């Protein structure tokens, strides 16, 4: 079964007795239990962890569950669903985050620029447009049976 | 023809024997893979004949029948189009496919579960076939989300690996990017031209199409492999090798560009649209091809080749050329499926190891591998003159000799150095360095089937280029006349590039251990893309499904503002109006201030 | 009694039936009526579906 | 990709791979030998000796382990651990 | 973060650099005989202050080391194909089926093979024969009121097996 | 079969190749063993199940309705005029969208009989196609999902009376 | 020779250059040893209680039903309305509805006035 | 009609006296009779609908649910054993006749004339529900879901009767054709609005809409197979079904106070995609997964084209066997494990090797898969939604993507890639799961080769 006192109503206040019993509750350090604090947004009293947890917790521990770094009694850090890798990966990068986006934001605003004026400047090999038959290829254009001619004619050059 | 139409059909029909009959089957047959591997033959030997009958004279031909919920003014049957593109490319992707049929009777000798494998595989080739054959676009569709769920099952083959079922996850996301840009294109079509079938489309040019091309550029970029959407590449390199080798050799990776192919007639005019095509297609090709210097697995650096031949294509739809682009097609299917399939006998001959550090020398351990690996690699940028050489050559003299974006220009020849230097980088590295891989040797390809396979393609890849190209019906004017210095510059540039990576060789010999210049790290990492994209929009979405959505929205403002406001409401009121003591004056006192505030204030007398 | 009586029945009960919303006959209605309006002259589909002989416009 | 492994073939590659070593002799080169007593190399090229040891097996071993191998006989036991080595 | 000690060391700590930064070298450099040089003088530059007596030097050119390293590391640092974020990551994990399975089968199979499972219900019979006294003895009977380690002690009392073995031993065989 | 008169064909145009060659001819040999091997058994049991099913005759009905009068001959309320009106109304309205269908069957054969010149001897196919449209468009189109008869008549008396308007406008 | 690599929400800051790890006082020394002890007792109780051979179900761990209890039952108690609960309550539930309504309410108004111009190219829209 | 009726009824005594080892086979074999039984109804031609009485007739919406009902009965009632089996007899026969008079007012229910007749069997097709998910709620907060249940449809469908009364004293008598044949235009008094809004509110609720969605979650985690099955599948759809035969009269206003419900469905439909992609609790996902699908379905009926109200019939069809298939197969690892979280039950590739055969085929059917209904119903509500606007594509488009993923996720997060192996109680899949599946996916697949019957009354 499952005791009632092992739920939990309530934010810190006050400090000796509730403190106590969330670090007999949730198997935790005493003072690194941290409530989130109360901004009345729900969350109960659960604890703030690292918060990133996942791409770290290096992985010849030989603990519990393969593919989850559990060890069956942490208190689990509550966005859990997010962290199952899988999901969302935050390694530490091999360069920055920083240096990331701007370099990234920077070549590819670099090359929309140089498509902007490649797009105003095309090129052409100097040749003027091709010498359809019949007035510009006419009658087997859309239609147009006997509504107008179209008299237009090329001159050999 | 009575012929035509019947072979046709029965080259649609010989692929639905063995699934039905392993599902009716339940003795299990030993020579299954035999079995798949000669009805494959059979389906080849059966489409040889009328792509030559229509290449003989013509007859062009479609077929239409089963029309099911013909509803309201439009009607849609099963029904598909013989002509040149769904005529004559069949023959390539099946005799693809047979040699992949060979290379994964050996490569997967030692699982049990081989039988689902070559359903799967056989059930993802009919439907690419069903997806290139049609023009009833409703069966278009069909072919696309199928050949989409048969590639993450097929990625996601090896379960365990939560990297395999993460790569999986991105390409079917990438996939659904492709299906909502397909359906506005669809959406666009049937509110505008009362169907959606590819001849009313023809028969009827309308003049403003810029949504539903931005909904085929949206389609293409999501199933091909390009960029802004391209990073489910590596992605799919996950899985296995013959998997991979079909995926993205001929299969499943031009699907994206074979439908902006499929409507030329709507892409003639727009040069709004063929400037968007051409310029996408010149960002994809530097893109791939800047990321592709600096990689040591093999299978990402033919990924990633492939997407720069992927973006040559795109190009070659910008200018006004489909047909080049379909000429491209075939020979890169024969080249990369070839390409592949030498890599992965070679992995599985070391072991599965796969790396190019701790692969070093492997020239003359056995030396069919390395030649057919050299033979791959040198059609790769096109040895003049090969199957390579047409395809390529042709397609950047043709944009040379055309109304361009004069940048694009720039990037097709920045791609195809590149595209040498690797190619040069890759051959040294792999074969005829120093050999640098652990000791008990097991090396062995003494085998029939690989070299059936391996002999097979490389007699593929060496004649078909030129067979194909051959005996085309001309279907545009070439244009054959270029100044000078714009024909040499393709062999130019390409034995540049092979000198330049055999300088980087000879200065990989020395030995100073020099430092990373952050434009080694942005070739190698990826550069910035996966990273940035794959761990800023998942924790985004979820930082808001958490806080605002879950927690925040619906549950405890929701549960506040309908139950809980009523609920106390209720329960105050009830706990004012029934919470009275029990005396007697109280209850006459009610009574007589009722009779006087109902007499006079507010009177029912009057 | 769920499959040997129910499955293969009623994929045969559903597979054909008469013409459900009266498909195929309004097929070849509309076949003969437009032999009929192609072999008198007339135009096919003629516009204003009730007879403007028999409408009367409400006044200014 | 499964060639057998046996015990007198992991001992007889793992001393091949000691006996190329090149600061230890091949006179007194005992299975049942200390790194720390009698072969008298440090702890540096010990770990030289793991890494060796990981980078022809084709595994990492971890560093719980890496202080405490010392002796070619439970380096032996230790990769028989890993690969569960009976056919 | 290990089962062992609430930390590593600071000797280890520098050991784990040494092999890191070892590996990256190999990452680094190919032709092997370069690498050789690369890793001698390495080996030099460790050797030079090995013998500082002083402790706060040693770790402040320990974190000098670490900035130095990160600097100066790889992009694919060369993991091998059979580690975790290399190329397996249990690759055959397709056929690593536990074994509380195999005895949910028809007896038609189980006479299939019938000295396995015969031998496999001798197994438990083994494991259950000497569950409850000496395993749930041995693991109530030593420690402090808090266990406070992650090790367990064997059975060396007189006979049978140490301790909470079953899914150690019952393991896949990592290549079927 | 069906009435050709209701689907036209363009009259049938084929030339006979005449090599000039000397390798000769495999497809003529294939196209005859093809014949041979195929066409034959399936003309016999063609044959034996034509004779299996002439033995009998069953005979299908096209159905035919009469001409209940219009719904601007119906009263008030009153639906027992109105029922009669609109079911034949509805079944003018299957029946015409079918009439659409043929059209659209005929301009895809047009499309693809006269090959990639598009605007030769299909023209006069298009006209009567955005004819027949243009009466779809001006009569059946902008009423919705619960058209009854009503508002139907609606669209016809409100387009009459702008055209009215409009022509008197004009003069 | 480095920037120090500077950390985000993303980049994991890893193992060796903490640089915490390095300044080592006593009670780093007492909460590692401690952290040890918690994890020691609590796989001695999981491995007890994990190869017996008459235990028959699973072994019910009290981490994750306090995890799932705490996730989904044990968010509404407890709560107060705070500024910043219903400031963010009202900006990302109300905020994008409304704008979407306004939006689509501009997009509805510019095609009906169109088609009532007339002038739009529904010369064939049959499918509505 | 009434040969439909009363064996309905005359399946109740049959229950009663049958004794132990004895109501099973004489509930589903004649259950499964009815099924032919209503398989012979599929008449409907042309011109009308079919008048089976002065009191009853079928319009061809009707049809296909009403089929879809008496498929889905047996199926059901075989599905509602193992977690009641070891109760007892007395309790056991009670349940059974609960469910038989639940399928009578659905019969009741959907073979409706009058919208009256259809409001009091609206609420004795309520009543049951009620009952069965109380009486088995197998968790702590089965009141809680009652409660919010009977008081949100009842309150939300309170003032439609009122409405409903004032139609009849203001334009005569409610047979639908009556309804119809006599309905004038109404203009844009506000009276009108009110009127509207109370008939579309109350069908609002039992949708649901977005803003009164969490109805919906208690009442299917905290319930059991059967009252789930009936709840999602039949009881959505018929609310569906009411508003689509009442959205013939007040057409002229609906234009001008249709704004904001499209507003909310469309933001809502997008939220709830996403609230389904992160939460624990797998048997809710599938109840957000159905928020999602008839968010789409009120898209489809206010806005009112033919192509949308046939969209909007193969969506309800196909969504229903997809709900109720799902819920089947979550009630299947609930008998496994006992826990009904997500991330708990992990592996199962191995183990159950076709189990996961059907897990795919259900989640490629959620995934709308090409040859499916759900995609021919998704696919020409969003023609007649971009008919109806050249903008919301980005909605149903984004709806499209998140619902792959959180589908996905569903198949790949509890069946795929390790058991915990820590389980070691799960027993190998019986024939009655695999037949209950089977029930589920044949007619589906046979819907998708050939679909013209599905799709409505504007067909
Ligand atoms: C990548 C960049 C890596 C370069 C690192 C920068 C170089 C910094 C150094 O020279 S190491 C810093 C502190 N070095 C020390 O040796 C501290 C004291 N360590 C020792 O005395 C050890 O050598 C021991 C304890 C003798 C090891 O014994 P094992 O061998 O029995």
């Amino acid at each position: 079964s499952h005791i009632t006192k092992d739920m939990l109503p309530g934010p810190y206040p006050k400090t000796p007795e509730e403190r106590a019993a969330a670090a007999k509750k949730y198997n935790m350090r005493v003072e690194d239990y941290e409530p989130y604090p109360d901004d009345g947004m729900g969350y109960g009293d659960y604890p703030k962890l690292p918060d990133r947890s996942q791409q770290e917790r290096d992985p010849w521990y030989d603990w519990d569950h393969p593919d989850l770094r559990l060890n069956w009694g942490e208190p689990m850090h509550w966005d859990l669903d997010m962290y199952i890798r899988n999901r969302v990966d935050t390694s530490p990068t091999p360069v920055n985050w920083n240096l990331m986006c701007k370099h990234l934001f920077g070549f590819v605003a670099f090359m929309l620029f140089m498509f902007w004026v490649g797009e105003t400047y095309p090129t052409y090999q100097p040749v003027g447009p091709k010498q359809y038959p019949y007035n510009n290829l006419y009658l087997e254009r859309g239609g147009d049976p006997n509504k107008e001619p179209e008299p237009v004619v090329h001159y050999e050059i | 023809m009575n012929l035509f139409s019947s072979l046709t059909l029965v080259t649609l029909i010989l692929l639905t024997m063995p699934i039905a009959a392993i599902n009716f089957n339940t003795h299990k047959f030993t020579n299954y893979p035999l079995y798949v591997k000669t009805t494959i033959s059979c389906a080849f030997i059966t489409s040889m004949i009328p792509t030559m009958m229509f290449i003989h004279t013509g007859q062009e031909m479609i077929i239409s029948n089963w029309h099911w919920l013909t509803i309201q003014t439009l009607k849609l049957s099963l029904s598909f189009k013989m002509d040149f593109f769904s005529m004559m490319f069949v023959p390539v992707a099946l005799f693809v496919t047979w040699s992949i049929m060979e290379f994964s009777m050996w490569y997967m000798h030692s699982d049990p579960n081989i039988n689902q494998f070559f359903k799967y595989l056989l059930l993802f080739l009919i439907t690419m076939l069903i997806l290139v054959t049609a023009n009833n676009l409703f069966q278009l569709f069909i072919g696309w989300e199928g050949v989409g769920i048969m590639s993450f099952l097929l990625i996601g083959w090896w379960y365990g690996r939560t990297d395999a079922n993460t790569a999986a996850l991105q390409a079917i996301l990438y996939n659904r990017i492709g299906d909502i840009g397909f359906i506005l294109a669809m959406a666009w079509f049937l509110i505008n031209l009362n169907t959606w079938d590819l001849q009313q489309i023809f028969m009827l040019n309308p003049n403003d199409s810029n949504l539903p091309l931005m909904g085929l550029i949206l389609a293409a970029t999501g199933k091909s492999a390009q960029f802004g959407l391209h990073p489910w590449l590596p992605s799919a390199m996950e899985g296995p090798t013959p998997v991979s080798a079909l995926l993205h050799s001929s299969t499943m990776v031009v699907a994206g560009i074979f439908l902006l192919i499929r409507f030329y007639p709507l892409t003639e005019n727009n040069k709004f649209g063929q400037s968007i095509m051409l310029c996408l297609g010149a960002m994809t090709t530097l893109f791939t091809a800047m990321c592709a210097l600096t990689q040591n697995d093999i299978k990402k650096i033919i990924a990633f080749s492939t997407s720069s031949q992927l973006g040559l294509m795109m190009v070659t739809i910008g200018i006004n050329q489909p047909h080049l682009a379909f000429l491209h097609i075939c020979t890169h299917a024969f080249f990369k499926a070839m390409l592949f399939m030498c890599s992965g006998s070679i992995i599985h001959s070391l072991n599965d190891e796969q790396d190019i550090r701790k692969m070093g020398g492997l020239f003359k351990a056995m030396p069919f591998t390395t030649t057919a690996l050299i033979i791959g690699s040198l059609a790769l940028t096109g040895m003049p003159f090969l199957t390579g050489f047409y395809s390529k050559d042709l397609i950047i003299e043709s944009a040379n000799t055309s109304y361009t974006n004069a940048w694009a220009l720039l990037m097709t020849l920045v791609a195809t150095s590149f595209t040498a230097i690797y190619s040069t980088r890759i051959i040294f590295f792999a074969l005829l360095g120093q050999p640098r891989f652990p000791t008990l040797i097991n090396i062995n390809e003494n085998n029939p089937f690989l070299i059936n396979s391996i002999k097979r393609l490389l007699i593929g890849s060496l004649f078909a280029g030129f067979i194909i190209s051959n005996n085309i019906p001309p279907m545009t004017i070439p244009q054959m006349t270029m100044p000078h210095y714009l024909k040499m510059t393709a062999l130019t540039v390409t034995i540049l590039g092979f000198i330049l990576a055999l300088e980087i060789s000879n200065t990989t010999h020395y030995l100073k251990f020099n430092y990373p210049s952050n434009t080694f790290k942005f070739s190698n990492l990826l550069g910035y893309y996966p990273t940035i994209m794959h761990r800023l929009t998942p924790y985004m979405n979820l930082t808001m499904s958490q806080k605002s959505a879950s927690s925040l929205l619906d549950l405890i403002w929701l549960e506040t503002i309908l139950p809980k406001t009523i609920s106390l409401a209720q329960m105050k009121m009830s706990t004012t109006i029934t919470s009275q003591k029990g005396l007697i004056k109280l209850y006459f006192l009610s009574f007589l201030i009722t009779i006087l505030i109902s007499t006079t204030l507010l009177n029912f007398h009057e | 009694f769920g499959f040997s009586i129910v499955l293969v029945l009623g994929s045969t009960f559903v597979a054909y039936l008469p013409d459900y919303r009266m498909q195929e006959w309004a097929r070849r209605e509309a076949e003969r009526l437009v032999k009929y309006r192609e072999a008198h002259g007339l135009p096919l589909m003629e516009s204003n579906c009730f007879d403007p002989s028999k409408i009367q416009l409400p006044e200014d | 990709d499964a060639p057998p492994l046996t015990l007198e073939g992991i001992k007889d590659r793992v001393l091949y791979v000691l006996k190329l070593y090149d600061k230890i002799d091949p006179e007194k080169l005992s299975v049942n030998s200390h790194f720390m007593k009698d072969l008298g190399l440090d702890s540096l090229d010990q770990v030289e000796i793991i890494m060796a040891m990981e980078d022809e097996f084709g595994f990492e071993i971890p560093d719980i382990d890496a202080e405490k191998l010392m002796c070619p006989q439970e380096i032996v036991d230790y990769i028989a651990d890993k690969k569960d080595v009976y056919e | 973060f290990l089962p062992s000690a609430a930390y590593l060391t600071h000797q280890q700590k520098v050991l784990q650099l040494y092999k890191r930064a070892l590996r990256h070298l190999e990452s680094r450099c190919v032709h092997r005989d370069k690498y050789r040089y690369f890793a001698c003088l390495l080996r030099a530059r460790f050797d030079e202050h090995k013998n500082e007596k002083d402790m706060v030097k040693a770790t402040q050119l320990l974190r000098e080391a670490e900035k130095e390293f990160w600097h100066g590391q790889h992009p694919q640092p060369y993991i091998f194909p059979e580690s975790p974020g290399g190329t397996s990551y249990e690759r055959y994990e397709c056929y690593k089926v536990p074994e509380w399975c195999l005895d949910d089968w028809h007896p038609s199979e189980k006479a299939m093979y019938p000295d396995y499972f015969a031998k496999r219900e001798q197994w438990k019979k083994l494991r259950r024969e000497s569950w409850e006294r000496e395993v749930k003895q041995l693991q109530e009977e030593t420690p402090v009121g808090g266990p406070r380690t992650e090790a367990l002690p064997p059975a060396r009392k007189q006979g049978d097996l140490p301790p909470l073995w079953w899914h150690i031993v019952t393991r896949p065989r990592e290549r079927p | 079969s069906w009435d050709k008169d209701v689907y036209p064909e363009p009259p049938r145009r084929t030339p006979a190749p005449s090599p000039q060659t000397s390798l000769p001819n495999p497809i003529t040999y294939l196209t005859k063993a093809f014949d041979l091997l195929v066409d034959r058994p399936v003309t016999l049991v063609r044959e034996f199940i034509e004779r299996q099913h002439a033995k009998n005759k069953y005979y299908y009905y096209h159905r035919e309705f009469r001409r209940v009068p219009d719904i601007t001959e119906c009263h008030e309320k009153d639906v027992l005029c109105m029922f009669e009106a609109e079911m034949q109304w509805k079944r003018d309205y299957k029946v015409d969208q079918e009439i659409v269908n043929i059209i659209q069957e005929r301009l895809k054969a047009c499309q693809q009989r006269e090959g990639e010149s598009h605007r030769q001897n299909c023209a006069k196919e298009l006209q009567q196609f955005t004819q027949v449209v243009k009466a779809y468009q001006d009569r059946y189109h902008d009423l919705g999902a619960h058209y009854s008869a009503r508002k139907c008549l609606a669209k016809q008396k409100q387009r009459m009376l702008a055209e009215r308007k409009a022509t008197k406008e004009a003069a | 020779s480095f920037p120090k690599y500077e950390p985000s929400r993303l980049a994991s800051l890893p193992t060796t250059l903490d640089p915490a790890e390095y300044d080592i006082s006593s009670e780093t020394r007492k909460a590692q040893a401690e952290r040890l002890a918690i994890r020691s007792r609590l796989k001695r109780e999981y491995q007890l209680q994990y190869n017996d051979p008459s235990r028959r179900g699973v072994v019910e761990d009290p981490a994750l039903i306090r995890w799932t209890c705490a996730r989904s039952a044990n968010v509404y108690p407890n709560f107060r309305p705070n500024t910043k609960t219903s400031l963010l309550g009202a900006l990302f539930g109300i905020g994008p509805l409304i704008f979407w309504y306004y939006v689509f309410k501009t997009d509805r108004d510019r095609k009906e006035k169109l088609i009532q111009e007339g002038k739009l190219d529904r010369t064939f829209n049959i499918s509505y | 009609m009434l040969k439909y009726i009363i064996p309905t009824m005359m399946l109740m005594p049959l229950t009663w006296l049958s004794k132990n080892s004895m109501i099973w086979i004489n509930t589903t074999l004649h259950s499964l009779l009815i099924s032919l039984t209503s398989l012979l109804l599929l008449n409907q031609f042309g011109d009308n609908s079919l008048n089976f009485s002065l009191t009853f007739f079928s319009d061809s919406l009707s049809t296909p649910l009403l089929i879809l009902t008496m498929w889905l009965l047996p199926l059901m009632l075989m599905a509602s054993q193992h977690h009641l089996s070891k109760e007892n007899l007395a309790r056991k026969k009670l349940f059974i006749s609960m469910l038989i008079l639940l399928q009578l007012f659905l019969i009741m229910t959907f073979t409706a004339t009058e919208l009256i007749f259809f409001y009091i069997m609206f609420e004795a097709t309520l009543v049951p529900t009620l009952i069965i998910i109380t009486r088995w709620g197998n968790q702590t907060e089965r009141l809680n879901a009652g409660l919010y249940f009977l008081f949100y449809t009842l309150a939300g469908s309170l003032p439609l009767l009122v409405a409903l009364i004032y139609i009849q004293n203001t334009m005569g008598s409610l047979n639908f054709l009556i309804l119809q044949y006599w309905v004038q235009p109404m203009p844009n008094s506000w009276s009108n609005t009110f009127m509207w809004l109370a008939c579309m509110m109350a069908f609002m609720v039992k949708m649901p809409l977005y803003g009164l969605h969490l109805w919906l979650p208690k009442a299917h985690v905290e319930a059991p197979i059967a009252g789930s099955m009936v709840l999602a599948a039949i009881l959505l759809k018929l609310g569906g079904y009411g508003m689509m035969r009442i959205t013939l009269l007040l057409n002229p206003i609906t234009d001008f106070m249709a704004y904001p419900f499209i507003m909310l469905s469309l933001w809502g439909m997008i939220m709830t995609s996403s609230i389904c992609l992160r939460q624990t609790d797998l048997k809710s996902l599938i109840a957000y997964s159905s928020v999602s699908h008839m968010a789409l379905v009120i898209v489809a009926i206010l806005i009112q084209t033919p192509w949308s109200y046939m969209g909007a019939t193969a969506l309800m069809i196909a969504h229903g066997l997809t709900s109720s298939m799902l819920f089947c197969l979550a009630n299947s690892n609930y008998e496994r494990v006992h826990s009904r979280t997500m991330i708990l039950a992990r592996g199962l590739q191995t183990l159950l090797p076709l189990m996961a055969a059907w897990w795919l085929l259900a989640s490629l059917t959620n995934l709308a898969l090409p040859p499916s209904i759900n995609l021919i119903g998704e696919l020409f509500v969003v023609m007649s939604t971009f008919s109806w606007s050249n903008i919301t594509i980005i909605l149903m488009g984004l709806n499209m993507v998140i619902t792959a993923l959180y589908s996905l996720y569903m198949l790949i997060t509890t069946q795929r890639g390790k058991h915990t192996h820590h389980i070691n109680n799960i027993l190998p899949s019986f024939t009655r799961e695999n037949a209950l599946m089977s029930l589920h996916m044949l007619p589906l697949l046979l819907l998708s080769l050939n679909p013209k019957i599905i799709l409505g009354p504007l067909y």
